[PDB]
């Protein structure tokens, strides 16, 4: 479960934020969330590798807790 | 500068190659052992606190580069004067001296 | 000039005319000639930067000789930080006055790719070590040695000695304790690669001061048949 | 090889220049007698730490520096071969 | 935060005191070191108060301090071993009340270093060398002289080195004008470090070796080494040439013993006790401390034990050697 | 306060802090070197002056950061995750038993003092003004090299015997000016433009408005 | 000439590709341009014990034997002598004496600099051979029948006593002093105190009596070149 | 300049070579009994000459002066270092010529400081 | 030399003569060889002045001229106390010189 | 005859520092004892890479030095900058021509702004502690990783007034597994009695701070 997939997402979110926003559950340990090169922007779908399986088991649940600009986030294991 | 100014000459780190009549080697005395640095830094070198501080030339008002120096190289190059004191070290009744 | 005494009455003529039209005008001349291939001519116009910036405070010569790092050609950036290492070497004690200047200039060249940007940095620190000894300044000697360290691993002879002069500078700067802390790990690691290296920087710690360890060793403890506490130093009064 | 050669012949040199050099091959013994036996000198060189042992132990300080001199020779124990 | 130190009371603690003829006059001085003071005291011989005459701050830490005459010479000078790597000979001035250093000869490193000499210091009795060694296999003897303007000149250091090798005291022989002597209380360490039974700490010996200055060589020579019974830990002059037999008193635990080179046999007397003492039973006794006493007539020695007693040591000499040591309880 | 400060014997000093309704002790800061620590005394609310067995004297602060707020795994370098700066060293000479802060005349301003085993008893005054600290300064660099110590040593290295002299001016060095040679005393004066009464004055003003 | 015709290298033994190996290099360093001639100094001075101290030598000895060397070829063949005699140190002593009688000519060169290479290559044979090797190998060459052989051992034990000492070969010398079967290895060891005496100078002091007892009797010899030569010998001490 | 001033390196300064003595103090085999100290003082030297002047000559096939004075040489010390003795003849007998013959000259001489004449058990009998 | 890997000093007890510098080596340091700030004077060690050999140039060995120095730097760290700083080996790169100018002229 | 980790791990006082090649060693106990003291520093990384130091790709794309702030406060770099910049379009011809004619004055600031960037405007930069050992992905990787409980301003997207709108929810989904002994108010912490905060506001109250022996 160490890591999760999250989608639906604004490009003014940022990873150093999602870092912080998954930390607010449990630590991000490993964070990916792609820029695209081509037009210099992103599509919002994120992966997550924690310390161990702690903080993929919560993944799900804290996917309720977010709400990015007014919406959304998915999270599930991976 | 003239012969009495010498004394206030900066000297340069290394020692001079051409030993006679130097200032700045060991035999001279003006390159001396035990020196600690920041006893001698504010000596001939410029302090805008200390007694050396930045001038300008008395006739041009244009910045020396030089401690305790009173006329700028070309205003003494042409009066024919000591940098330091304006006392003349040169006749330049016969020199049109060229600044170019 | 073949001969090295035109070369070292060369340089100094540098100083005495940066007396008289200053040293800006000597300095741009004397830095435009670090682009020349021959490494004899670079190394003495180095010398003569620091001799003019010896004479003339460094204040004067400093902003200049710094803003030529940033320029994309690979013996300039040798020339200013070789000038540098003469320069910390000329001014002494005096040079604790421009130590956080050039603090970051140096850990830029000590993170670079060229081993001879990093010998040139481990000669800078060297010189730069031994003058603000006894002023306190050893918390950016600290920081630099945080980047002088990981060159301990280079097998170049050259950088080698570099590196070795450097630490020997540091530790009459920051003390023995600070060196003998940085190779306790390695003395018993199991490559003997790692081992040798870090034995030769203990056995200069413990040449040059000795007596000063004897406050500074860690505590072993005492196995099956060999004690190895000092209990004399665990007396309590 | 020969590199491996000449760095044991120029540590052996150091080693009987200056007592208590290491190299690659010090075992824990060598390296802890080393500084057992500088810390003792040490002791009997300044004054204070010869006179805070000798007021610690109720002892006079002409029995303190004899009792470091005869610890001079084993310090830590045999050697451990 | 910048401090400023200052000293309001300085150290009073005594580990040195040589006794000499430092002012050149009649008078008598003792120079005592504080540990990092050198102090010139002069006590008066009527009224019996000690005055202190100098103070003199010298930053190091004073390891070891002799007295030193040259032949023929009225004033004294003071022979300082430190840590500083470097031996100095001091003259007092009393016209200006200050030290001169006269010589200072460096050769080693600095600080409280195990190999480096500094720790141990003799003078030669006559006045014709000195000699500085470290606790173990570093010697340096120095030979002192005066030149035709009545100055100290001194020389290059002749060095006695010897490998694993521990010295637990030096002091100089009385040999009468001949080749400077000093004796060693040495041990040798090797095989103790080779023997992992552990036998070889236990039976190896203290020794007392006697190096001979041939100042016709110009080079110094290990002569006599000859084993101790039990450790000493100090050795004492015995006054000699034309005053005395010229030997050394080693002092031991429980024992004090006459030794010399040649055909002398060693002589042995045993430490008194006190009658009826408290102490544990297992504790031996030693002195720590010694002081000779040279009329022209005769000389005894004061030798002091662990617990403040202070006995005379008055040797007895049949013709040339000497038969028997007596000792007498002199104080407490 | 609620802030604990622990000598270990060879550890140095550690911070701990007390925390009521949790009922628990909580390491939160402690220091960088090794150090044989036989006293200690608080200047302030951040900072401890102590000494060891070697002779030293060492000035250790907290950083401006830090906070006593922990709440019981990192650490760094096997330690407290929070480090505190030294601030001066010193090496005296002879081992220090007592550091008291205390104002020893009436009408005198406070100073840190020290007694040696061996039977001494010094000060550490700390300087009120730049002016005064560069005068100091100088007077001491001048010494070191006119009136250099009588057996041979060097009085940096003296001082720096087992970590590097940081933030003192040793004023027995510095009181040594009254005993050099006229001429001596001259040529050092000239250069901090001050004629010989003038030095002796300064020296002397420190010491009277400090101490005995 | 083995390099003249052509082979494949598959064909011959490891042995043989060996020495073909090292021919190649020595005509590098011979005759080629400073280039090659580093390159080639540098490859077999690293490769120096994996080639074994046999296969160099035997073809590094001819060449110094030739009688049409030029002196700068000379120097440059004994300074791959002496670099190999660090890498090999103790795999020299079967090539002692070869070495010597191509090198103890040069300790009376007429060239200055000639002679102090001959003094360093045998001091340095000496480090690395070990007083018992270097005694055995001369003993032979003291009564030999030819005066060159004597003159020149005698100078190169001279050199042999700076290395090691005086107190190591002092047994040794006193032994060939006092042989009474033949006066030439009298005469040859008086003139080895003589040498010494002249290449030692101060250092001897500390062994003079020693050195003079042993010198003692051939004053009084009924060779007249002996009591010439114990003459010589004490002047010079 | 009498000399050159350049004469060479010598082991003390040189730290480019190992020191062949104790290297070989380590590796040759000696034999069993040498570690007994001997005084020479209380040896009668020139009964025991005559010995190895023989027993050199038969190693050697010939007779060697030179080496004969170089072994009486070494023992003319009053303690006699007999592993480096050993080590000296190595080069000139066998290695093990030298060990049997060191093997029968030092307990040789321990017998002759045991005895009050100076003089070995072996040569007491005959 | 420190641009020379194998010269070699002497390091025996330093004595009381004093080393001195032929005019090409005036003006630098023994040890780290420096042109600037002098701190002490060297001694160098008694073989080493012996007769002839008594004022000559401790770096290179020709006619001295004037008295050498360590520096400020190699005071401090103490390698003014390490032994005789006299060089007692010409070393390959002087050696060379002399055969190639020899080949030459 | 060696250690294997796990029983070295066990005689170590402390397990965390063991690595899979210190059994390898001719002392492991030793060297276990060194890794776990205080204040010392590990062995750089790279001992045991095959690459060598520095020397990888993303090093290529370095950009140039940046001068500290006080020193493009004297402006060296617009005037070096500008000059160079006509330099380039000068012909060989021209360079040779002016510098036997020579043109002065040209690049002078004056001294009194020189002097004050180094003796007044000069700042401490950012430094590092002992025992922060450069490696080289360093200063990429120096981002780190704020804890719960504790939030970014930004984190201003949740715009809630001040308690964490998740927490609705952890009460009612529990305390997550992850964090054995995490707190937060509401569940097992208080918003019990609250008298946690006024500890340190009294505490507060209680201290002097006043730094002793600081400049007038
Ligand atoms: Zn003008
Ligand atoms: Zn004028
Ligand atoms: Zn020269
Ligand atoms: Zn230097
Ligand atoms: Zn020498």
């Amino acid at each position: 479960d160490a890591t999760v997939y999250v989608g639906g997402l604004d490009e003014k979110v940022s990873e150093p934020l999602l870092w912080e926003l998954f930390l607010q559950a449990g630590p991000v340990v490993n964070t990916h969330m792609p820029k695209d090169r081509v037009t210099g922007q992103h599509q919002g779908y994120g992966f997550v590798e924690f310390l161990s399986e702690e903080d993929a088991d919560y993944a799900i649940k804290i996917m309720n807790m977010i709400k990015l600009y007014g919406k959304p986030i998915r999270v599930n294991k991976a | 500068v003239c012969e009495k100014c010498e004394k206030k000459l900066g000297t340069v780190i290394t020692p001079d190659t051409w030993k006679d009549g130097a200032r700045n080697t060991t035999e001279s005395g003006g390159r001396k052992l035990n020196e600690n640095k920041a006893l001698t830094s504010k000596k001939a070198r410029f302090d805008p606190y200390g007694k050396n501080k930045f001038s300008t030339c008395r006739i041009c008002k244009s910045s020396v580069h030089q401690p305790g120096s009173h006329y700028c190289q070309g205003c003494a190059y042409k009066k024919g004067i000591c940098a330091m004191c304006g006392k003349k070290v040169l006749d330049t009744k016969n020199y049109k001296q060229t600044s170019v | 000039a073949h001969k090295k005494a035109i070369r070292r009455a060369t340089v100094n003529t540098f100083g005495y005319i940066a007396k008289a039209i200053g040293p800006h005008d000597v300095l741009a001349t004397l830095l435009n000639n670090l682009k020349v291939q021959e490494r004899q001519n670079r190394v003495c116009t180095t010398v003569a930067i620091a001799i003019v910036a010896e004479t003339c405070s460094p204040f004067t010569v400093l902003p200049a000789l710094m803003n030529e790092y940033r320029v994309p050609e690979l013996n300039v950036q040798n020339g200013v930080l070789k000038s540098l290492s003469f320069l910390f070497e000329y001014i002494g004690e005096m040079g604790k006055d421009y130590i956080y200047a050039v603090t970051p200039l140096l850990e830029d060249a000590l993170m670079d790719r060229d081993l001879v940007h990093r010998q040139t940095a481990s000669a800078v620190v060297q010189h730069m070590s031994l003058g603000v000894y006894g002023f306190g300044c050893e918390d950016s000697l600290n920081h630099l040695l945080n980047y002088v360290w990981p060159n301990v691993f280079e097998t170049s002879p050259h950088v080698i000695q570099a590196v070795m002069g450097a630490l020997e500078g540091l530790r009459v700067a920051i003390g023995p304790c600070r060196m003998l802390q940085y190779c306790l790990q390695g003395l018993f690691h199991p490559a003997r690669k790692v081992r040798d290296v870090y034995w030769k920087i203990y056995n200069s710690i413990y040449i040059g001061s000795q007596d000063a360890l004897i406050a500074h060793y860690p505590r072993i403890y005492n196995d099956d048949k060999n004690t190895y506490i000092r209990y004399e130093l665990d007396y309590i009064l | 090889m020969t590199d491996r050669y000449t760095i044991h012949s120029q540590l052996e040199h150091l080693q009987s220049k200056y007592i208590g050099t290491g190299h690659a091959d010090t075992t824990k013994w060598e390296w802890l007698v080393n500084q057992h036996r500088d810390s003792y000198c040490s002791y009997m060189g300044h004054f204070d730490l010869l006179n805070y042992f000798a007021i610690a132990e109720n002892e006079s300080k002409a029995r303190v520096r004899f009792n470091l001199m005869e610890k001079m020779l084993q310090p830590c124990g045999p050697p451990a071969d | 935060m910048f401090l400023y130190n200052l000293t309001l009371q300085r150290a009073t603690g005594i580990s040195f005191a040589i006794h000499g003829n430092f002012s050149g006059t009649k008078q008598q001085e003792i120079v005592v070191s504080r540990g990092k003071i050198l102090e010139l005291l002069r006590p008066d011989p009527n009224t019996g108060k000690v005055h202190t005459l100098l103070t003199v701050e010298v930053f190091g830490v004073i390891r070891s301090l002799m007295a030193f005459r040259l032949t023929g010479g009225t004033k004294d000078y003071i022979v300082v071993g430190s840590d500083s790597g470097r031996i100095v000979i001091l003259e007092y001035q009393p016209s200006k009340n200050m030290f001169e250093k006269i010589h200072q000869e460096t050769f080693g490193k600095s600080g409280c270093r195990r190999i480096v000499p500094g720790q141990f210091l003799a003078v030669d009795p006559k006045g014709r060398a000195v000699m500085i060694s470290a606790i173990e296999k570093q010697k340096l003897v120095y030979i002192l002289n005066r030149d035709a303007a009545a100055r100290l000149t001194i020389s290059s250091p002749l060095e006695a080195h010897k490998a694993n090798t521990l010295v637990y005291h030096v002091v100089g022989v009385d040999v009468g004008f001949e080749n400077p002597m000093f004796a060693c209380l040495e041990m040798d360490y090797e095989e103790a470090d080779n023997d992992p039974t552990g036998e070889a700490a236990a039976n190896t010996q203290q020794t007392l070796t006697f190096y001979e200055l041939d100042l016709g060589l110009n080079h110094v020579v290990r002569k006599y080494s000859e084993p101790l019974e039990e450790h000493g830990n100090f050795l004492i002059t015995v006054p000699g040439g034309s005053d005395g037999p010229s030997g050394v008193l080693i002092c031991s635990e429980n024992y004090i013993t006459y030794k010399n080179f040649g055909d002398q046999p060693d002589i042995r007397c045993p430490i008194p006790r006190r009658r009826n003492d408290l102490d544990d039973p297992e504790r031996g006794m030693i002195f720590v401390c010694s002081a000779t006493h040279k009329t022209k007539s005769m000389f005894f020695f004061l030798a002091q034990t662990e617990q403040g007693d202070i006995f005379k040591i008055t040797l007895e000499t049949d013709e040339d050697m000497v038969t028997e040591i007596r000792l007498k309880y002199f104080d407490t | 306060g609620h802030r604990v400060i622990v000598s270990d014997v060879q550890e140095s000093f550690i911070w701990v802090r007390y925390k009521r309704n949790e009922n628990q002790l909580i390491i939160f800061a402690d220091d960088t070197y090794p150090r044989w620590v036989t006293t200690a005394s608080l200047l302030d609310y951040d900072t401890v002056a102590g000494a060891d067995k070697f002779g030293n004297i060492c000035v250790v602060r907290l950083p401006p950061n830090t906070n006593d707020e922990v709440d019981e795994d990192r650490g760094l370098l096997n330690g407290a995750s929070q480090k505190a700066e030294v601030i001066m060293n010193y090496h005296v000479g002879e081992t220090v038993l007592s550091l008291q802060k205390t104002t020893l005349i009436p009408g005198g301003s406070e100073s840190l003092v020290y007694t040696t085993l061996s039977g001494g008893i010094g000060i550490l005054v700390p300087f009120t003004s730049h002016e005064d600290h560069d005068f100091f300064q100088h007077v001491e660099m001048h010494l070191r090299s006119e009136h250099p110590p009588l057996c041979g040593r060097d009085h940096l290295s003296f001082r720096s015997y087992y970590f590097p002299v940081k933030n003192v001016i040793d004023g027995d060095l510095c009181e040594q000016f009254n005993s050099m040679e006229p001429n001596k005393q001259k040529n050092v004066s000239e250069e901090l433009d001050r004629t010989p009464p003038e030095v002796s004055k300064k020296l002397e003003d420190i010491r009277t408005r400090y101490a005995f | 000439d083995k390099l003249l015709v052509d082979v494949d290298e598959s064909t011959l033994s490891p042995e043989e590709q060996k020495e073909r190996k090292i021919m190649k290099l020595l005509l590098k360093i011979k005759n080629g341009t400073p280039p090659m001639r580093k390159a080639a100094l540098r490859q077999i001075t690293d490769k120096a014990r994996e080639f074994g101290a046999g296969p160099l030598f035997n073809q590094i000895l001819p060449l110094l034997m030739s009688p049409t060397l030029e002196d700068q070829e000379r120097h440059l063949l004994v300074k791959v002598i002496d670099r190999i005699l660090y890498k090999l140190d103790d795999l020299v002593r079967p090539y002692v004496h070869k070495i010597l009688v191509v090198i103890e000519p040069l300790l009376i060169d007429e060239d200055y600099y000639a002679r102090v290479e001959g003094r360093e290559i045998i001091s340095n044979l000496a480090k690395a051979a070990g007083l018992a090797t270097m005694i055995s190998t001369m003993r032979p060459d003291i009564d030999n029948m030819d005066e060159y052989v004597r003159n020149t051992t005698a100078r190169a034990f001279a050199v042999v006593a700076s290395a090691l000492g005086i107190p190591s070969l002092l047994p040794f010398l006193k032994a060939v002093c006092k042989s009474k079967k033949s006066w030439q290895a009298r005469h040859t060891g008086i003139k080895i105190v003589q040498q010494i005496a002249i290449l030692m100078g101060c250092a001897i002091l500390p062994h003079l009596r020693s050195l003079v007892e042993i010198i003692e009797h051939g004053l009084v010899d009924e060779q007249q070149k002996v009591r010439t030569i114990s003459a010589l010998a004490i002047a010079a001490l | 300049m009498d000399a050159g001033f350049f004469r060479g390196t010598s082991a003390e300064q040189d730290n480019r070579f190992s020191n062949k003595q104790k290297k070989l103090l380590k590796q040759l085999k000696f034999a069993e009994c040498l570690e007994k100290k001997v005084d020479m003082s209380k040896v009668n030297l020139e009964v025991i000459k005559p010995w190895i002047t023989k027993r050199v000559t038969e190693i050697l096939g010939f007779e060697d002066d030179v080496v004969i004075e170089f072994i009486f040489n070494q023992l003319e010390v009053k303690n006699p270092d007999s592993k480096m003795m050993q080590i000296n003849l190595t080069g000139f007998l066998n290695g093990k010529n030298a060990r049997e013959f060191m093997g029968e000259l030092w307990p040789l001489l321990l017998s002759a400081q045991e005895n009050i004449a100076g003089i070995p058990s072996a040569f007491l009998e005959l | 030399a420190k641009h020379h890997p194998d010269l070699i000093f002497c390091r025996k007890q330093a004595g009381v003569a004093i080393g001195r510098l032929c005019e090409k080596c005036d003006g630098k340091c023994v040890i780290c060889d420096s042109y600037v700030r002098p701190c002490t004077l060297v001694r160098i060690c008694d073989e080493c002045n012996y007769g002839s050999y008594q004022g000559r140039c401790v770096i290179c060995g020709g006619p001295g001229v004037s008295d050498a120095y360590y520096c400020k730097e190699c005071t401090i760290q103490e390698k003014d106390r390490d032994g005789c700083p006299k060089i007692v080996n010409l070393g390959s790169s002087k050696t060379d010189l002399f055969y190639e100018r020899k080949k030459y002229g | 005859n060696r250690f294997t980790v796990a029983e070295l791990k066990q005689l170590v006082a402390r397990p965390d520092v063991v690595e899979m090649h210190d059994v390898t060693a001719q002392d492991p106990k030793l060297l276990v004892h060194l890794k776990a003291t205080r204040n010392s520093v590990p062995v750089p990384r790279h001992w045991c890479f095959k690459r060598k130091y520095l020397q990888g790709k993303r090093g290529i794309e370095k950009p140039p030095f940046e001068l500290p702030d006080f020193i493009k406060r004297t402006g060296i770099q617009e005037m070096r900058e500008a000059l160079q910049e006509k330099e380039e379009q000068k012909t060989m011809k021209s360079k040779m021509r002016e510098k036997v004619r020579p043109k002065m004055g040209k690049i002078d600031i004056d001294y009194q702004k020189l002097h004050d960037a180094f003796f007044k405007w000069q700042t401490k930069p950012k430094l590092t502690i002992h025992g922060d050992l450069y490696y080289e992905g360093k200063e990429f990787e120096t981002r780190l990783k704020k804890k719960p409980g504790d939030l970014s301003d930004e984190l201003i997207s949740l715009g809630m007034p001040v308690p964490p709108p998740w927490l609705i929810a952890m009460q009612r989904y529990g305390p997550p597994p992850s964090y054995p002994n995490l707190k937060i108010p509401g569940l097992n912490s208080p918003i019990g009695t609250n008298a946690a905060e006024f500890q340190t506001k009294t505490e507060e109250e209680e201290i002097d701070r006043t730094p002793w022996g600081e400049l007038e």
